[PDB]
């Protein structure tokens, strides 16, 4: 998942 | 079809080309995000509508085995082949309620  | 849970969240999608999150549906703001259960085939989906104007900003299936990532206390995310979804919840309580409903849904699939 990509980071925020 | 019945709503089994709802929470307030700003719905985001990841723009991988630019490595940035952008508001789902084009404008930033809070939506009411539900998990809906459909009897017969035993399916679940996330459906979210902007509070302001009822724009549908997310409508995606929850397949068996979906990996739901609690990145932070109020930002949770998951993916499909086309995009990555993110929920920026209005509170930690909203996030915990949604997450628990999602994880229990994954146990019923
Ligand atoms: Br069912």
């Amino acid at each position: 998942x990509p980071p925020x | 079809e019945q709503s089994i849970c709802q929470a307030r969240a700003a719905v985001m999608v990841y723009d991988d080309a630019n490595k940035k999150w952008v508001p789902a549906g084009g404008s930033t703001g809070f939506s009411r995000v539900h998990i809906y259960h459909h009897t017969g085939n035993n399916t679940f989906r996330v459906v979210g509508r902007k509070i302001q104007d009822h724009q549908v900003v997310i409508n995606c299936a929850i397949p068996k085995g979906l990996k739901y990532n609690q990145a932070t206390q109020t930002f949770h995310q998951w993916r499909d082949a086309r995009q990555v979804y993110g929920l920026n919840f209005g509170s930690k309580e909203d996030a915990n309620v949604f997450a628990s409903a999602m994880m229990h849904a994954l146990e019923v699939l």
